[PDB]
């Protein structure tokens, strides 16, 4: 018991409803983020590609501002509200202070918004988790993660959704200072991490790339196929 | 600041509405055979014209039928009477044909929306007294569209070009005129 | 079950049973169909209020006009559908007043889906048991077709179906839909065939089906509801073509 | 606050499989808790209300025990059911009559007062916080263009106008007796109406009355003011009847 | 308030400051602005034996109920709006009650509604009707004051008409004599003359109320 | 059974049971019929106060809304009264705003919108009534019905209340489109007589009609004359 | 402020309620305004979410405004509002979280 209300403590100090809200996250598509030397890369698995579906309306990578982008895993309808709120808050803070917003600032805002909904029995938490990545004003790449409970952390490489255990196990041993030397190497590392849990070739991969003083760019299927072919050739060699 | 001058005259199965031009919009269409003219402050004219379309579109979507000139008059009067203590500076003029009967209708309102339905002609602006005598002198009943156009053009000219809309059962004629 | 009493409780495996039940409520309604073509969009529905003593007023019973460029069709609870359609019209008029330009279809759908999602998160409220299909045209992407769920989810399709026998209709459309080479006539023929194979009636009749079409002519969008004569002609053509195909064996 | 109680007869806002409101039905059985019966009869130019007086303890001050109330100078009332609920409803009726007079500039009619009370009572049956009152109201008055009036409202929010009605424990027997009498005749003088009411109560209860066991209140066309009879007048009527 | 608060209906006070600046600015630059329509012609009323006679010159005689009529002077829009609102309220009251309304109810409604707005709605009214009690005549002022009198006059030719009444008014007259007196008093102030006659013999207070055409 | 007590709870099959129970409450009321003729509409119902101790001009079940609109109900009277008052206020508001009498369809839509709200919030109860509304607009008659859930339909002829399936069966075979008002009244009274459970009199039924002249409630003398005629 | 009538028109129901409560307390006692306030709160606690228009039927019946039409009912229709905020923000504002 002790799990039928949001604000009831277990006899050993557990809030079980907030923990159940993470089982929804653990059932979404895999998302991987890697922080490079002068580049940041995101990647999301594509699941159940219907024949009569439009792919433009089911994208899981969004641009919060000119230098911040995000990927999510969990309930699809809950992410839209958070994305819109963050988009509005970025411009509000730009009005308040002239300088562009900070990745840590927007992550803290998102975390506080998520935490606000775990305080009363009249509302339910957000069943999503996010990977916020971007560049700072000075030019230092950053990467963050947010939990449904309202906690955030800073990472060098991470994964969410199903298969996160295996993807993180792969990344812990394949993430060195040599694999992040170049943008091509970082993209290859992200694709290799995705390919561990994704079958049916590289046709179920969505990639996003952001560089310094540039905007978010989404790679083409032809470019993804070229990278996959290069990786396969190198592995065969 | 000059304001403007809007006029409307009634003929035989046809109506005419006219406004002056110098060489902002003052006449807006509200239907297939329904027009409204406004004179006064430009900001208030634009605000009223934009707020009337909101209500008209919602009404036509919910009701499922074309609006009548009398109902448009009532809606304009309600919209003007709200904000009675600080008013818009507009003087609407309405002219059009009945969508199902094809009967002429002209009307005039004041600052806060007191209607006035007239059988022969209506005049709005800051020179109503100057144009009232001309309208009374040059108007005769049962006028063909060409005669109506000529007499309304003369009435506008005897008191800087004009624009005249002639509304018929099956056509609308727009003519820009200069003295 | 101890986890399906309200919308504000999670199951141990992370599910929302009240939302699932609301989505299950849609399967009791009539069939609604939508097809996207090269020069128009289509909407076909099934009449459920069939009775000798019922009267015929309004223009349609399941197809509504939202603005000059969009139309929708509902399946579920009529009382909730009325509120949803009124809110859609209000949102479209508000955008038109704000920007002096018509609202895009995806923006309208997202605006309604936010409202639909807000009712599944705050306690003491019952989610809407309605699904909708949207058709329209805009200057950014052209002809479009969307769908919505009681949970607040939407997506863009080329051909889809909601209501009774939705799975069978979707399977048939997927099997016999061509992408990139469809016209309005072929779309109408496919819709007639799918409706005939979907409705559990031995012989299809023109008094239990309504069809609407959207197209562009001379820089204007035209939305019209087909007549019983045209529906009868389409049904007769389909029947004679089926007889010909059977005989040529 | 507390929350609703599960069951088909334990909350006010829950329907049963046959569409009945058992909590509303249970409020009609609280009227019989007191154990008294009321009778109201309308005459040609008068209206009479008769109720039952019971003082069991000898230490009570009998001057403070009553069930006849004065709402307005021209409107009388009799209450059956729970005492505190009856008194609270009398206070609310007085407040509503004052509001009507202030807003409209003339005195409220009996039917309008009854309709307002019933409208207030209807709200309590649709919200999950309030509860219905276990009492029923009967009002009499004189209309300047219509004549005598007799009205009654129920805990469910239903009201109607009658020629003769009853409430309490023996309501059905009183109704049958009054139906027979009205079928036989309906045009009565002032003396015949009060005798009819007293005879109805005596016959139904199978009892011979003393002037200290009943209460009588009347209105008349000649004297529209509500009046409460005294023991001497009640005894005179009883002696004339016997 | 805030953008996060729900909207409410009623009057709007958004253009007050801008108009306050603009009117003075145009005054000290020499330009004209639109104004409001006003009426100030003579209106009168007389209580005769069994009814009310209302007169006005040229319609300015408004409709309140099948037994009550009104006349107004001042801003036309204000009189129209007040009359329409009071007529709708009285129709609702009659539908709820089932009998024809009373003159005192209309007088009280008009008094309270005119007093609520502190005289910013300019409407002076003459009210008359016939009840189950009898004929009554009132006079209401824009600030919310009322007088119950046997004869009243308002408008431009008030002095002459009041003199005519004070010279030639007697109680318990006839219909023709009252009409002639009202017409003479109206003409003493100056078009044509419009008369409204409410009679007790043409009203039935016993039948149930029905919505008039 | 666990989903039979709450109003805001969906059944695992996707059903709302309290609305069904409100409809069951409606189905247990007094019978009422309505027939749309070629030039008018007739509404009939059976009285509740079947006694000599009832004042005739005190409470009525057939009420007018505007000069051209009237309605009858089947269910709970207290719930009917407040809806009648709200409908009257809405009609007056529409007339004040648009300077034109309200059409029947708009009034039905507004009343249904009011009724729908009480089926989606906790701590309240749905209305236990169903309404029949008749009107005359643009030279043609109308007839509508409204459920406790907030849904409305347009009918040519219908019955509701106690024993309404057999009433609809009778109406199906006894109805003709090109029918006058008097024969429509006869058919309505016969349909009501089918399941009266008693002996009809001009003092325990109510009849109202609507035509070009407007809505009007019939007097007992006319009802007695019609009953004698049939 | 801008007009003498703005503040008076904004706060009218509150002043009317205060006057009625004071008169009732002076005439009858402390219990009647208490009961009236509790009924008002109970019937007002149930309604639609703030971004949709409600009807307020029971509250109007309790207050007595079910047979009266004012200028708030025919001018500037709140149901057909020309501006509206986001649903979640409005709901959070009503709860006092903002």
């Amino acid at each position: 018991s002790y799990d039928r209300a949001i604000t009831v403590f277990s006899p050993d100090g557990h809030l079980f409803q907030v923990e159940y809200a993470q089982e929804a996250v653990k059932k979404g598509s895999t998302a991987v983020g890697v922080r490079g030397r002068d580049i940041v890369v995101l990647g999301v698995e594509k699941k159940s590609v219907a024949k009569l579906q439009d792919e433009r309306t089911v994208r899981k990578i969004c641009a919060l501002d000119d230098n911040v982008c995000m990927a999510f895993a969990g309930l699809t309808a809950d992410a839209r509200i958070v994305i819109n709120r963050a988009r509005v808050e970025c411009q509000s803070h730009r009005l308040t202070v002239e300088d562009p917003v900070t990745v840590e600032y927007i992550t803290r805002y998102i975390a506080s918004l998520k935490q606000r909904y775990t305080q009363s029995n009249g509302r339910r938490p957000f069943g999503i988790s996010a990977l916020i990545v971007g560049f700072d004003f000075d030019g230092t790449p950053r990467l963050y993660q947010t939990d449904p409970s309202g906690t955030y952390h800073a990472w060098k490489a991470n994964a969410i959704g199903r298969g996160a255990k295996s993807v993180r196990e792969f990344l812990e041993k394949n993430y060195t200072d040599e694999a992040i030397e170049t943008d091509d190497l970082t993209i290859k590392l992200v694709i290799k991490a995705l390919l561990e849990v994704v079958q049916s070739g590289g046709k179920n991969i969505e990639l996003a790339v952001m560089r310094r003083d540039q905007s978010l760019k989404i790679l083409n299927p032809e470019e993804i196929e070229k990278y996959v072919a290069e990786i396969e050739k190198e592995k065969e060699e | 600041y000059n304001g403007g001058a809007v006029m409307a005259m009634k003929g035989k199965n046809c109506v005419a509405i006219a406004a002056d031009r110098r060489f902002f919009q003052k006449i807006f269409p509200m239907g297939d055979r329904l027009y409204i003219g406004l004179a006064g402050l430009a900001t208030d004219v634009q605000t009223v014209a934009q707020r009337l379309k909101f209500r008209l579109n919602l009404y036509e979507l919910k009701e499922g039928r074309q609006i009548k000139p009398y109902t448009l008059m009532s809606m304009v009067a309600n919209l003007l009477y709200e904000k009675r203590f600080g008013p818009y500076y507009t003087e609407p003029v309405i002219a059009g044909l009945d969508p199902k009967t094809f009967k002429p209708f002209i009307c005039s309102l004041d600052l806060i929306g007191c209607p006035m339905v007239t059988d022969d002609f209506v005049v709005s602006g800051t020179c109503a007294e100057q144009m009232y005598g001309m309208c009374e002198s040059l108007w005769e009943p049962n006028m063909d569209p060409d005669h109506l156009f000529e007499t309304i053009s003369q009435a506008m000219l005897n008191a800087m070009g004009v624009i005249v809309h002639i509304i018929e059962k099956d056509k609308i004629t727009t003519r820009t005129l200069k003295a | 079950r101890r986890y399906d009493s309200r919308t504000t409780i999670f199951s141990p495996e992370g599910r929302l049973y009240q939302v699932e039940y609301a989505m299950e409520a849609i399967g009791h309604a009539g069939t609604c169909l939508g097809i996207l073509a090269n020069d128009g969009v289509l909407l076909a529905a099934e009449r459920r209020n069939i009775h000798k003593l019922l009267d015929e007023v309004f223009f349609s019973e399941k197809i509504y006009k939202l603005n000059e460029d969009m139309a929708c069709s509902v399946a579920g609870i009529t009382s909730d559908a009325n509120v949803l359609t009124n809110e859609l019209r209000l949102i479209a008029q508000r955008y038109l007043l704000q920007y002096q330009e018509p609202i895009p279809c995806e923006q309208l759908v997202t605006a309604l889906c936010d409202i639909k999602q807000a009712y599944t998160q705050f306690g003491g409220k019952r989610p809407f048991g309605v699904s909708l299909l949207y058709i329209g045209w805009d200057k950014h992407y052209g002809f479009q077709l969307y769908q919505s769920d009681p949970s607040g989810n939407y997506g863009g399709w080329k051909a889809t179906c909601i209501g009774n026998n939705s799975a069978a209709a979707v399977s048939m459309l997927k099997q016999d839909y061509k992408e990139g080479e469809m016209t309005l006539k072929s779309a109408l023929a496919l819709a007639i065939k799918v409706l005939n194979k979907t409705m559990d009636v031995s012989k299809l009749s023109a008094e239990k089906v309504e069809i609407a079409t959207l197209t562009r002519e001379n820089g204007k969008t035209v939305i019209r509801v087909l007549k019983q004569k045209e529906v009868e002609q389409l049904i007769k053509k389909h029947e004679e073509e089926e007889a010909k195909a059977e005989r040529e064996k | 606050s507390r929350g609703s109680s599960a069951g088909f007869d334990r909350h006010i806002t829950i329907f049963s499989p046959e569409g009945r409101l058992y909590q509303v039905e249970y409020a009609f059985k609280a009227i019989n808790q007191g154990g008294l019966t009321s009778v109201a009869v309308r005459g040609k130019d008068c209206a009479v209300i008769v109720t039952q007086k019971k003082v069991p303890d000898k230490l009570l001050d009998s001057s403070t025990v009553t069930h006849l109330f004065k709402i307005t100078e021209n409107i009388g009332c009799v209450m059956t059911g729970m005492t505190a609920d009856s008194r609270s409803q009398v206070q609310r009726a007085r407040y509503e009559a004052a509001n009507w007079k202030y807003k409209y500039g003339y005195e409220i009619p009996v039917d309008m007062l009854c309709k307002r009370i019933a409208d207030i009572s209807q709200v309590y049956t649709q919200n999950a916080e309030m509860r219905p009152l276990g009492c029923c109201m009967i009002l009499i008055g004189i209309d300047e263009e219509q004549g005598p009036q007799v009205y009654k409202c129920d805990p469910a929010g239903y009201y109607c106008g009658f020629k003769a009605t009853a409430a309490g424990v023996k309501q059905t027997e009183s109704t049958s007796f009054l139906e027979k009498k009205v079928k036989k005749k309906f045009d009565w003088t002032f003396e015949q109406t009060v005798e009819t009411a007293i005879t109805c109560l005596s016959t139904v209860l199978s009892i011979d009355f003393k002037p200290s066991e009943i209460e009588v209140g009347v209105v008349t066309v000649e004297n529209p003011k509500f009046r409460i009879l005294t023991e001497a007048e009640i005894d005179a009527h009883l002696v004339a009847l016997a | 308030v805030s953008v996060y608060a729900p909207p409410v209906g009623g009057f709007s006070f958004d253009n007050c400051r801008r108009n306050a600046v603009l009117e003075a600015d145009f005054a000290k630059r020499g330009y004209k602005l639109p104004k409001v329509r006003k009426t100030g012609t003579t209106i009168a009323g007389v209580v005769y034996k069994d009814g009310i006679v209302l007169g006005a010159d040229t319609s300015k005689i408004h409709f309140i109920s099948p037994n009550i009529y009104c006349c107004g002077a001042g801003t036309a829009a204000d009189t129209d709006m007040t009359t329409q609102l009071i007529s709708s309220n009285l129709e609702l009251h009659s539908l709820s009650t089932g009998r024809l309304p009373r003159v005192v109810t209309a007088n009280r409604m008009l008094k309270q509604m005119l007093f609520r707005y502190q005289g910013y709605i300019g409407a002076a009214l003459v009210l008359g009707g016939v009840d189950v009690t009898g004929p009554h005549l009132y006079s209401i002022y824009p600030h919310g004051s009322t007088d119950k009198l046997p004869y009243v006059t308002m408008g431009s030719g008030s002095l002459a008409a009041m003199a005519v009444f004070e010279d030639k008014f007697r109680p318990d007259m006839e219909e023709e004599e009252a009409k002639n007196l009202v017409s003479e008093a109206i003409a003493a102030g100056i078009s044509n003359i419009d008369l409204c006659v409410i009679s007790k013999n043409k009203l039935d207070f016993l039948r149930p109320y029905t919505v008039p055409n | 059974r666990g989903y039979s007590f709450s109003l805001t709870t969906f059944s695992p099959s996707g059903k709302l049971v309290q609305i069904e129970y409100a409809l069951a409450a409606v189905a247990g009321g007094a019978p009422s019929v309505g027939i749309k003729a070629a030039n008018g509409v007739v509404l009939a119902t059976e009285k509740k106060q079947k006694s000599i101790l009832y004042d005739e001009r005190s409470v009525h079940k057939v009420e007018p809304i505007t000069k051209h609109i009237g309605l009858v109900y089947s269910g709970m009277g207290p719930d009917y009264r407040v809806l009648v008052h709200r409908a009257r206020k809405l009609a007056q508001q529409y007339y004040l705003v648009y300077q034109e009498p309200i059409p029947t369809a708009q009034l039905v839509q507004r009343v249904a919108s009011v009724m729908q709200e009480y089926t989606q919030s906790g701590g309240v109860r749905p209305f236990g009534v169903s309404l029949l509304i008749c009107g005359w607009n643009e030279g043609r008659p109308y007839l509508f019905q409204s459920d406790p859930s907030g849904a409305y339909f347009a009918w040519k002829a219908t019955a509701m209340g106690k024993n309404y399936v057999n009433g609809k069966t009778f109406l199906e075979k006894r109805y003709n489109e090109d029918l006058e008002l008097e024969d429509a009244i006869h058919t309505a009274i016969l349909t009501l007589k089918e399941s009266f459970e008693g002996q009809m009199t001009e003092d325990n039924i109510e009849v109202g009609i609507c035509n070009e002249a407007g809505f009007r409630r019939l007097t007992p003398t006319e009802v007695k004359d019609y009953l004698a005629a049939i | 402020p801008s007009h003498p009538l703005e503040l008076s028109e904004k706060n009218f129901q509150l002043n009317q309620d205060k006057m009625n409560f004071s008169t009732l307390r002076n005439i009858q006692g402390l219990f009647a305004p208490l009961k009236l306030q509790m009924e008002f709160k109970a019937v007002q606690q149930v309604q639609r979410l703030p971004f949709l228009s409600s009807s307020n039927l029971s509250l109007d019946v309790l207050r007595g405004n079910d047979e009266t039409i004012g200028f708030e009912d025919i001018l500037n229709d709140p149901s057909q509002s020309e501006v509206m905020g986001e649903p979640h923000l409005m709901v959070e504002y009503k709860l006092g979280l903002l």
